[PDB]
C-alpha cells in the first residue's frame, strides 16, 4: 500500500512554501502535499478532487463541470476569477477564458500553499495557491499502460514509460500520454481530451540535474461550462417541481475547445556546501475558443429588468421562463517565466543559515477577439418544456463585439533567510515586484497602462521541540493588480492581502502521523465596490476578512489502516463595501470537512485487496453578495476496491472500482448569484485496469 | 462593474464593457 507513508513521510518534504526543499515542520505558513501515490489510489479526474481531504480550499464549487481548476482557497479567489495554479514553480498564466490544465496523471504531486505567498512568487491571491510538479524521469525503467471505463460513456487509455538510454543512467527520459471521452453529465455536452508528455534528464553527477519538461494537450470539446438559476435548483419553480441534474440551458451546437502547448526546463547544480543555484524557465501558448448560449437567471430575476422578451410575459409566466444570452470567443496566448536563484548556506556561530536570493521573470500576451450576446439576442426557454442558434448572424441591435490585446509582465527581486538558533527557526524575507500591464481595445482604438511597483515580507518562527510538536507563528504579505479602469480613466491601485497565523505541526520523526492546526485572520485591502454617488463604474476602498481554524490529520493507524481527513472553520465578511458591509462572501461555507480511510489486506485469501471508502461535507453557503437565500448543505460518500494481481503473477499491475457520490445525492454544488446556479456531481463509477512491464 | 468572463447585465451596445464572470 505505496499511499500509506507516502501521505505520512513522503509528504513532508516541500518546496512550495520556501523555494528550498524544507519539511513541511520547518515552514511557517500552511501548506498540504498530496503525493502521486495518493493520486494512484484515489483516481481524482482532476488536481481539484485530489485536494478534497486538505483543509482549507473549495474544491466542488463548480459542480459538474470540470472546463478549469478553480480554488476558493480562504475564501479567495485570484483577480478576475482566473486560477492561481502553478507548474513546478512558474505560474501558468492565463487571462479571460484563456486557462490551462494540467492532467493528475501527468503530475508526480500537487501542493498548496494557503494565505499570502508574494514573498517569493510576486502578484498572487490573499488565499494562496496551487503548485503542481510533473512528472520526471525515474532511477528504475517504468512500463505503464492503463485503461478506463465508467459511467456516461467514459473511456480512457494512457501510458507512462519511462528509462536510462544509457548504462550509468546519466541520460533518462519519461513519456506519458493519454486519450479520454465521455459525456457530461448535461444532456448533449462532450467532453475530449489528448495530452502527451515527453521529458528527458541529464544528471551527469550526483550535484548537477538538467530536465526537458513538455506538455502538449488538445480538447476538441471540454463540456458543460453553463449558468442556472436557482427557480429550479436551490428552489422548487411556481410548479412545485426542480429542474434535472443532467439540464443543459444551451444550444444544441455549444462547442468549447482548448489547446496547451509547453516548453522548459528544471535545472539545479550544486557547487559546494555552501552554495547552489537553480533555473526554472518555460515557454507556453494556449488557445481556447467557444460558442457558448447560456442562462441569465429567471424573468422575475432584476438581473432581467432591462429584457423586453421578459417584460412582455405576463407576471404569472415570468417565473418560470429563463432568459439566455451568448458569447463567441477565440483566443491566444503566450506566455513565459524564468526564475533564477542563488542558495547560500553558512553559520554565524551557533546559527545556521540558509540564503536564498533570486531574480524572477514571467511575461504574458493574450489576444481576444470575441462577441457577446447581451439582452433579447437569444429566445427564451419555458422551464415547463435541443434546437441550434445562428452564433455568425451577430446582430447589431442585441449583440456587439470584444477585440482585446492584453500584456502583463513582471520582475521580482527576493531575499530569504531560514535562520536556525538550536531548536528555534526563523524565516524573513522581502520581495520587490515591477508588474506592468497594458491592455488594447481594438474596438475603441484605446489603450490603459498601469505599472505597478510593490513590495511584500513575510516573518516567522517555528519552535521545534524533540517530540515532533512545532508551534509556529506568521505575518504574511501578497499584492494583486487590478485590471479595472475607474471613473477618471485610470487602471485602479493593487489589493492587498495581509495576514496573521498562529498553529502547531505535529510531525514525529519515530511515527507515520502528519497532524496539523491553525488559526488565521486573513485581511483583503482595495477591494473593488459599488460607487456610493451610482454609476456603472467601481470605486476602491473596499475590505473583506476572513478568520478561521484549520485542522488536517494524516496517519498510519496499523499495517493495513491508513487515514486522511480535515476541518475547516471559515468566517468571511465584508468589513467595508458600499452595498454588503457585514455580509459574507457566497459560495464559502462556515464549515467544511471530509474524512476517508483504507483497508489492505496482506495475509488471508483477500491478500492484495483494498477498500476505501471517505464522506465529504459542505456546509451552508449564501448564494449572492446581497445574502437575500442561502444554499443548503451536502455530505457526498466516495468508495473503491482496489485489487493487487501479484498474487496472480503481475506484480505491480492492479484493477480498481471507483465509486463517486456512492448514495447518488442531488445537490446544489453553489451559487455565485440568483441567476448562477450549478447542480453537483451524479453518481459515477469507474473501472481502471493499470499494467506495468 | 468589474473583472471577469461575463457582461455584467447593463451591459449594451452603448455602454462600457465590465464583467461578473
Ligand atoms: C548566449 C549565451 C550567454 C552566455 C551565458 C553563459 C553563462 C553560464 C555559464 C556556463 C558554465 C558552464 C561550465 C561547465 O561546462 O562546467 C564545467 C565545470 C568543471 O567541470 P570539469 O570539466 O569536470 O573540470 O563544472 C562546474 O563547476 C559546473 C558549472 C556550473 C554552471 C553555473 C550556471 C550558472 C547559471
Ligand atoms: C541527448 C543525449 C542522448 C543520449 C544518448 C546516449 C546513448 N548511448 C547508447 C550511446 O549511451
Ligand atoms: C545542456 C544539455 C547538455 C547535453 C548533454 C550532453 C553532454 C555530453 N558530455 C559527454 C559532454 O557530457
Ligand atoms: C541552463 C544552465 C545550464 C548550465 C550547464 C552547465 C552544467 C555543468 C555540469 C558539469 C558538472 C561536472 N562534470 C564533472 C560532469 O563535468
Ligand atoms: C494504450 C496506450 C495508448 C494511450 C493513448 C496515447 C495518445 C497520445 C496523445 C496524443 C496527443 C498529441 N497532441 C500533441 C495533439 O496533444
Ligand atoms: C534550445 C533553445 C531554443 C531557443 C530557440 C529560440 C526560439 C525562437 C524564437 C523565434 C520565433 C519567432 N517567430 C515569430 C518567427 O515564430
Ligand atoms: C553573484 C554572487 C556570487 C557569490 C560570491 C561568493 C563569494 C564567497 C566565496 C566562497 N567560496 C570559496 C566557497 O567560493
Ligand atoms: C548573493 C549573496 C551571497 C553571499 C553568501 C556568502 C557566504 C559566505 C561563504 N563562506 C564560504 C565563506 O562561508
Ligand atoms: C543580498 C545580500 C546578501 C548578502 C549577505 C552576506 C552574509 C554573508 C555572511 C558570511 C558568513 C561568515 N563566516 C565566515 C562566519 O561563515
Ligand atoms: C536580491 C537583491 C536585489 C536588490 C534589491 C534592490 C531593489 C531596490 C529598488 C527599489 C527602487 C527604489 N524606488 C522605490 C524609488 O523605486
Ligand atoms: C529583497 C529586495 C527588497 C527591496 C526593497 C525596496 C523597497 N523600497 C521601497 C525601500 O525601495
Ligand atoms: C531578508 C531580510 C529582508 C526582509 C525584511 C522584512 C521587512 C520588514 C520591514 C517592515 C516595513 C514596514 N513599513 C510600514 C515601515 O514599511
Ligand atoms: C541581479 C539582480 C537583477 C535586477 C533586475 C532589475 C529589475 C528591474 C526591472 C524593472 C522593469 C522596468 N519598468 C520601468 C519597465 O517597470
Ligand atoms: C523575525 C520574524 C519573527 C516574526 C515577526 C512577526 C511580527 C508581525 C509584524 C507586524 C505587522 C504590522 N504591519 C503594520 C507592518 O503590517
Ligand atoms: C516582533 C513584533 C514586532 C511588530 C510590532 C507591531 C507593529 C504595529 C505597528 C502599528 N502601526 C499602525 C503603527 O503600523
Ligand atoms: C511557545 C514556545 C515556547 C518556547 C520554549 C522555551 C524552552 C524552555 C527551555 C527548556
Ligand atoms: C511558537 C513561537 C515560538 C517562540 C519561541 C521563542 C524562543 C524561545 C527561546
Ligand atoms: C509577534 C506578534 C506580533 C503581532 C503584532 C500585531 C500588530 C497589529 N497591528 C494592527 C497593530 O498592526
Ligand atoms: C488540534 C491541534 C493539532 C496538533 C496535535 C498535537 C499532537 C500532540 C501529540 C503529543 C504526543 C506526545 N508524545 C507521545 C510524542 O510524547
Ligand atoms: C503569537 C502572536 C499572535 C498574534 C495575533 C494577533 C492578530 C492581530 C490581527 C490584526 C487585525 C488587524 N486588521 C486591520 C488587519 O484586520
Amino acid at each position: 500500500s505505496a499511499w500509506g507513508p507516502a501521505a505520512t513521510i513522503a509528504a513532508r518534504q516541500s518546496a512550495t512554501g520556501t523555494k528550498t526543499d524544507t519539511p513541511i515542520q520547518k515552514v511557517p505558513q500552511s501548506i498540504s502535499v498530496v503525493t502521486a501515490e495518493e493520486m494512484a489510489l484515489h483516481q481524482p479526474k482532476s488536481v481539484k478532487e485530489a485536494l478534497s481531504y486538505t483543509p482549507g480550499v473549495s474544491v466542488g464549487t463548480r459542480g459538474a463541470s470540470n472546463t478549469y481548476d478553480h480554488l476558493i482557497i480562504r475564501g479567495f479567489a485570484a483577480e478576475g476569477q482566473s486560477q492561481n495554479n502553478y507548474l513546478n514553480g512558474l505560474k501558468l498564466q492565463g487571462n479571460f477564458y484563456n486557462d490551462a490544465v494540467i492532467d493528475p496523471y501527468m503530475l508526480e504531486r500537487a501542493e498548496i500553499m494557503r494565505g499570502p505567498v508574494s514573498v517569493l512568487y510576486g502578484k498572487s491571491s490573499p488565499g494562496g495557491l496551487l503548485n503542481m510538479v510533473s512528472k520526471r524521469p525515474t532511477t528504475e525503467p517504468l512500463k505503464e499502460v492503463q485503461f478506463k471505463a465508467g459511467t456516461d460513456s467514459l473511456f480512457q487509455t494512457g501510458f507512462d514509460f519511462s528509462d536510462s538510454l544509457d548504462d550509468d543512467g546519466v541520460y533518462s527520459y519519461r513519456l506519458t500520454g493519454l486519450a479520454r471521452s465521455a459525456n457530461a453529465q448535461q444532456k448533449g455536452s462532450e467532453e475530449q481530451r489528448y495530452a502527451i508528455a515527453p521529458a528527458f534528464t541529464w544528471r551527469p553527477d550526483d550535484k548537477t540535474n538538467f530536465t526537458f519538461l513538455s506538455y502538449f494537450q488538445n480538447e476538441p470539446e471540454t463540456g458543460y461550462y453553463g449558468w442556472l438559476p436557482k427557480e429550479g435548483t436551490v428552489e422548487p419553480l411556481p410548479n412545485g417541481k426542480r429542474l434535472p441534474t443532467d439540464f443543459n440551458e444551451g444550444a444544441k451546437n455549444n462547442t468549447y475547445s482548448r489547446n496547451e502547448k509547453m516548453v522548459g526546463y528544471s535545472f539545479d547544480h550544486e557547487f559546494n556546501d555552501t552554495f547552489t543555484v537553480r533555473q526554472n524557465l518555460r515557454f507556453a501558448e494556449n488557445k481556447t475558443s467557444q460558442n457558448s448560449v447560456y442562462g441569465y437567471g429567471v424573468c422575475s430575476d432584476p438581473a432581467n429588468a432591462y429584457s423586453k422578451q421578459c417584460a412582455a410575459l405576463a407576471p404569472a409566466d415570468k417565473g418560470h421562463y429563463l432568459a439566455r444570452k451568448y458569447v463567441v470567443d477565440d483566443e491566444k496566448l503566450q506566455n513565459f517565466s524564468v526564475d533564477t536563484q542563488l542558495q547560500s548556506k553558512f553559520a554565524t556561530g551557533d546559527i545556521d543559515h540558509t540564503l536564498l536570493t533570486g531574480v524572477d521573470f514571467m511575461r504574458m500576451r493574450n489576444d481576444i477577439n470575441a462577441w457577446f450576446g447581451y439582452d433579447d439576442s437569444v429566445p427564451l426557454l419555458n422551464l415547463y418544456n435541443n434546437t441550434d442558434f445562428d452564433f455568425n448572424a451577430k446582430d447589431p441591435a442585441n449583440s456587439g463585439p470584444y477585440r482585446i490585446l492584453n500584456k502583463q509582465k513582471q520582475t521580482g527581486v527576493y531575499v530569504q533567510d531560514q535562520a536556525q538558533w538550536d531548536k528555534v527557526l526563523v524565516t524573513l524575507g522581502g520581495r520587490y515586484d515591477w508588474a506592468d500591464q497594458e491592455s488594447l481595445n481594438r474596438v475603441a482604438g484605446t489603450t490603459d497602462k498601469r505599472d505597478d511597483k510593490q513590495f511584500t515580507w513575510r516573518g516567522g518562527v517555528n519552535y521545534l521541540f524533540d517530540n515532533g510538536v512545532t508551534p509556529y507563528f506568521s505575518y504574511s504579505e501578497s499584492f494583486e493588480p487590478s485590471s479595472q479602469v475607474g471613473k477618471d480613466g485610470n487602471i485602479f491601485a493593487p489589493s492587498k492581502g495581509k495576514q496573521y497565523e498562529v498553529g502547531v505541526k505535529y510531525v514525529p520523526e519515530d511515527r507515520p502521523i502528519v497532524v496539523t492546526g491553525a488559526v488565521y485572520n486573513l485581511t483583503k485591502t482595495n477591494n473593488l465596490m459599488a460607487d456610493p454617488e451610482g454609476s456603472f463604474f467601481s470605486v476602491e476602498g473596499g475590505e473583506i476578512r476572513a478568520r478561521g481554524v484549520e485542522i488536517e490529520a494524516k496517519a498510519a493507524l496499523s499495517a493495513s489502516v491508513n487515514v486522511v481527513g480535515s476541518y475547516t472553520y471559515t468566517d468571511a465578511e465584508y468589513t467595508t463595501d458600499t452595498t454588503y458591509k457585514g455580509n459574507t462572501p457566497a459560495q464559502v461555507p462556515k464549515h467544511m470537512a471530509s474524512l476517508w480511510a483504507d483497508y489492505t489486506f496482506f495475509d488471508g485469501p483477500l491478500s492484495g485487496l483494498t477498500l476505501g471508502t471517505g464522506g465529504r461535507y459542505t456546509g451552508s453557503s449564501y448564494g449572492d453578495p446581497a445574502n437575500s437565500f442561502k444554499v443548503g448543505s451536502y455530505t457526498v460518500v466516495d468508495a473503491l476496491v482496489r485489487y493487487d494481481l501479484a498474487r496472480v503473477g503481475m506484480a505491480g499491475s492492479n484493477v480498481a472500482l471507483h465509486v463517486n457520490n456512492l448514495f447518488d445525492r442531488e445537490y446544489v454544488a453553489s451559487c455565485f448569484n440568483t441567476y448562477g446556479c450549478f447542480w453537483g456531481a451524479e453518481r459515477q463509477v469507474v473501472a481502471t485496469a493499470t499494467f506495468r512491464f | 462593474g468589474g473583472a471577469g468572463h461575463v457582461p455584467e447585465y447593463f451591459v449594451g451596445i452603448g455602454t462600457p464593457i465590465s464583467f461578473y464572470g
